[PDB]
């Protein structure tokens, strides 16, 4: 449960610092690669904290959650204060239905910050189950949203905490108003695609996730969430399309196969289903390049 | 439409 199921023939085993190589194919829009390069960074140097969040960081853009919570708690494990580690933690263990791991989380990503760290001094009606931990870093956070009225970090971190309790219709609000500050930022644009999504307008979700690609052309996740709405609208050629995108961009994948599996079925193709359980995306032919 | 988007 603890450490971190590396890859084995790491190409960077053999390369001297591999952490500037992977940091620019992350510049180079290619996650899959970046994750490896830092895996070796990793290995060769255990104690460097923002190698474990760089993975961290990364494998949750490439849709795998698994892997991104064991490698920032590592991170966290070298550097408890680091608050882009746990606003990371935040999201995944939030998509991964973590609920009292989540709150923790965000709580520790405020009250971390030094500006912020003045309201440590804390102290039927509204949503969750885990409801004190809830009703605190929701005061928690509006008090630090009275304090600096237009903090962009504050509120995506109010839509993730919506997401939690299912209130798309805050999350979005707040997402909103973090997109617009920060217009440029595809971390922030995915949030408002999967709030809007989870709240059932997929419609505009697909608007919010074109922009964040147009940002970063090579962000997986979000291939992936474009699959969920074209899924959830029956629109299932278009899911297909997407998701395979979605495969490729990733590299072997995951339950990613699964979902696959699930959109040939409802499409009665019997055929294709069969041939899954190859490696290869090679056959599947509408797109090309 | 039930499956779950991602942050």
């Amino acid at each position: 449960n603890t450490d971190y199921p590396f890859e084995a023939n790491n190409p960077y085993m053999y390369h001297e610092n591999p952490m500037e190589e992977g940091l620019s194919m992350l510049k180079l829009a290619n996650l899959a690669e970046a994750a490896l390069a830092f895996e070796a960074v990793c290995q060769k140097e255990p104690e460097r904290e923002e190698a474990w969040r760089s993975l961290g960081l990364t494998q949750a853009e490439n849709e795998k959650d698994g892997l991104a919570i064991i490698a920032l708690n590592h991170a966290r494990a070298l550097d408890p204060a680091d608050i882009a580690v746990h606003a990371a933690l935040a999201v995944s263990h939030t998509n991964e239905h973590n609920a009292n791991a989540a709150l923790a989380s965000l709580r520790a990503w405020l009250l971390s910050q030094p500006q912020y760290e003045q309201l440590g001094s804390v102290n039927e009606d509204f949503f969750f189950a885990a409801p004190n931990e809830y009703r605190e870093c929701r005061t928690l956070l509006h008090a630090a949203l009275e304090m600096n009225p237009n903090d962009a970090q504050l509120h995506a971190s109010l839509g993730v905490l919506y997401n939690l309790s299912n209130n798309y219709d805050s999350a979005a609000a707040n997402l909103r108003r973090a997109v617009e500050l920060r217009p440029d930022d595809a971390q922030l644009w995915n949030k408002l695609g999967a709030t809007l999504a989870n709240g059932n307008r997929p419609q505009e979700a697909l608007d919010a996730y074109n922009r964040a690609l147009d940002i970063n052309p090579g962000y997986v996740r979000v291939m992936y969430n474009m699959a969920v709405s074209y899924s959830n609208m029956s629109q299932y050629d278009l899911a297909a399309k997407q998701l395979v995108r979605a495969i490729y961009m990733q590299v072997a994948t995951r339950s990613m196969w699964d979902f696959f599996r699930m959109l040939l079925n409802v499409m009665n193709r019997p055929d294709l289903v069969e041939l899954t359980y190859a490696q290869n995306v090679e056959p599947f032919a509408k797109e090309f390049g | 439409s039930n499956r779950w988007s991602k942050l």
